[PDB]
RNA sequence: UAAGGUGAUAUGAACCGUUAUAACCGGCGAUUUCCGAAUGGGGAAACCCAGUGUGUUUCGACACACUAUCAUUAACUGAAUCCAUAGGUUAAUGAGGCGAACCGGGGGAACUGAAACAUCUAAGUACCCCGAGGAAAAGAAAUCAACCGAGAUUCCCCCAG
RNA sequence: AGGGUGACAGCCCCGUACACAAAAAUGCACAUGCUGUGAGCUCGAUGAGUAGGGCGGGACACGUGGUAUCCUGUCUGAAUA
RNA sequence: UUUUGUAUAAUGGGUCAGCGACUUAUAUUCUGUAGCAAGGUUAACCGAAUAGGGGAGCCGAAGGGAAACCGAGUCUUAACUGGGCGUUAAGUUGCAGGGUAUAGACCCGAAACCCGGUGAUCUAGCCAUGGGCAGGUUGAAGGUUGGGUAACACUAACUGGAGGACCGAACCGACUAAUGUUGAAAAAUUAGCGGAUGACUUGUGGCUGGGGGUGAAAGGCCAAUCAAACCGGGAGAUAGCU
RNA sequence: GUUUAUUAAAAACACAGCACUGUGCAAACACGAAAGUGGACGUAUACGGUGUGACGCCUGCCCGGUGCCGGAAGGUUAAUUGAUGGGGUUAGCGCAAGCGAAGCUCUUGAUCGAAGCCCCGGUAAACGGCGGCCGUAACUAUAACGGUCCUAAGGUAGCGA
RNA sequence: UGAGCCUUGAUGUGUAGGAUAGGUGGGAGGCUUUGAAGUGUGGACGCCAGUCUGCAUGGAGCCGACCUUGAAAUACCACCCUUUAAUGUUUGAUGUUCUAACGUUGACCCGUAAUCCGGGUUGCGGACAGUGUCUGGUGGGUAGUUUGACUGGGGCGGUCU
RNA sequence: GCUUGACUGCGAGCGUGACGGCGCGAGCAGGUGCGAAAGCAGGUCAUAGUGAUCCGGUGGUUCUGAAUGGAAGGGCCAUC
């Protein structure tokens, strides 16, 4: 699925406003890339599905405050 | 951003400096290979007093 | 509780019981074949084919028991690779499926109305999908009010077409 | 009340009003026991990729309009009684 | 019934019986009736439960102006001889009815649109595994020998058995005519006809699904149907039409 | 050979051949939100698209228009970048006529700016065009031939009654 | 290589004029033995008009309204504008190299006698490609619709105030 | 020749339309032009020379100003 493993942010529907107003459905995708992520406790290359803003936020974190996150509402990684 | 040095680097570095570098070279050569930390102002006096 | 009774179409046959174990009704159990979440592997559902363990005045053949997947926890083993992990085995507990409405959430039309039609309307309606409960959802103010104050949320009537 | 008994039954019959009953299982109440959970006072602490902003949308009766408020796909980004 | 007009050869009815079409809810206006009266009247809820309690609120006795504002006056204008709208008319709550509004809105009837499913046992193409093609005819490449050539060419029998080859059963297809047209058959029969060792035909199993499939291309086929299958749902879609 | 099962079996479709164009393999293209597969377990003597339809003689003229192929000095040009200008608010200053700091905010949008288009050059086995107007000269008279119309060019071969 | 920014140095010929005067400010003494004018050259700018200054000869001075200029000083001290140069910082553009993101449908090892996938090593690409958001062009491939009425039937022509 | 009545605020009453509207109008109030004066002028001899509404643009009017003081916006008058 396309969906963000650190923030979850997941696509979300919209519409494709024209000049005339007429509504056609469409879907919002995140910027998610496959980011090969290095720990320092685990010695481990560790890739996650993250998207432009999951970089942003797994930085001020930290990489190891995140995986924290994911331990506790038991996601894979 | 804002990291911190900790090693023999090249004409940027003496083990221990504040500087401007980007994102991308922050990451992936200085963030987790070892001679730099993130500044977020906790980590300043930590590896200083190490 | 009882002098009747063995459900019905449905008689008949052969019997039971009449002062307390006939029948009837209620509570708690026992039994509960095969298929079906089906759960030992498969399968054209009610069928086929095994593994391990246990048993013979007849140790052939048969009968009894267990063996699904996933999740957490624990133990034992265990690569590339040194440590370590990935992986593998076993055990305990839990989940699976069905069900008419109600609730929350993820998606979401068109006919039609606009006397046509594209903004709009129909409408977040129908439907699909996921999850949970006896209700759900919401819920103790970064809410309203206007210089006076009120003191969470939900529901009903007004304000008001 | 009602129904039945050979045509219309208060007094024929089942019931009705009323008065009672549980070996066993179970529901809701209070009383007590048991094991964890946590009270009360003082001194603090105050929830950051968050509020807000650009672009593109959605939700508030409100169709972007002079459009507040709420949600966010994208790009950024504070203050600390 | 519809029409300017129907005995009309215009529409509808074989008959009989049953069934079948102006409703309901909530608002608003008008009329009739009834109560109270410058007042009338409650809604939720409570309840001695159709009582009573509850006056939140709605409507009326005051209007004018876009509005502030002013007020039996007000607006317009610098101000009106004036002028426009008002003052000098009792409303309000029930009940029944005539209307309208929102709802399917007197009843029956479209062609189609959209969504969720079900079907390639018929047919179109394809994949995998098997089967069928009686009989006869034409005699290719190649091969051998002889003739022939300076040597090849060329040629003669013999040998060989090629072909979306020829004729013709099974099999497949459907060109013409008759019969058939409430048929024996919702496309067939009889007699002629095309292919019939191939781009053939056929059994069994598999795959491709609806705005999609497939198509040696007709806009054909996709369960007796296809210029967008079938079923269920939105749906009592809508109809200024009969 | 194939086709309108069930009113048209053909002059239709298909066909080997020919030609153009795309495609260097993780190919073009296609089914798919994607993964993946087909293409193909193939490699330009290969594959996909398009038109023509054995063979024999052949396939002329025209690049203006429309397409494609490139080329690019300049013109025009989106998101973005927010330079200036205008307005609101008010600390202060002025008995007031007014003006107005900093901060915030509304609005205006110079500069930067790619493809595209205009522009420049090719390409007709690309879609297409292959025309008029006037004047003669053996029996009809041809159009050999002579001017004009600059819209890019005016029927070559062969056939036609 | 285009721009800001920071020290450091140059830089200013309307014209009269001791002379290639930058403007405002303090400003009638500062500077020179912490070694001066005035001569002698190298480097250099440039409208070759001239000027600056290292080195060096030199061995004790030069200035101010000085009269002229629309504005007076190389008497000194300040923040600086015009233009220009070289170090240094900052922000972009162009080109080369490199690896650590990323791509690998190259090879090898292991989970695992497994064609997927995952982990590791290594090779080759490499901040490109590709994706997300925003945005210009293209787009019957597809979707919703429109394409009027009177009319001696309709259409053609014509009309609508 | 002189000139701006191609004035502003109003307007009894009437014609004419289903309506929206359109057309005529003495007279009054204010301030003018011309004539000595009585007087006349609210466009052209009359009848064609035209476009509703919505959304806005500009100027004026503190009319409104979602806590107050403003402001944005809305409205009114003029006008596109």
């Amino acid at each position: 699925s396309r969906v963000c493993q650190v923030t979850g942010k997941r696509p979300v529907t919209g519409n494709n406003r024209s000049h005339a107003l007429n509504a056609t459905k469409r879907r919002f995708l995140p910027n998610l890339h496959s980011h090969r992520f290095w720990v320092e406790s685990e010695k481990r290359f560790v890739t996650l599905r993250v998207s432009a803003k999951g970089m942003r936020v797994i930085d001020k974190k930290g990489i190891d405050t995140v995986l924290a996150e994911l331990r506790a509402r038991g996601e894979k990684y | 951003m804002q990291v911190i040095l900790l090693d023999k680097v090249a004409n940027l570095g003496s083990l221990g400096d504040q500087v401007n570098v980007k994102a991308g070279y922050a990451r992936n050569f200085l963030v987790p290979q070892g001679k730099a930390v993130p500044a977020t102002k906790k980590n300043i006096e930590f590896f200083e007093a190490r």
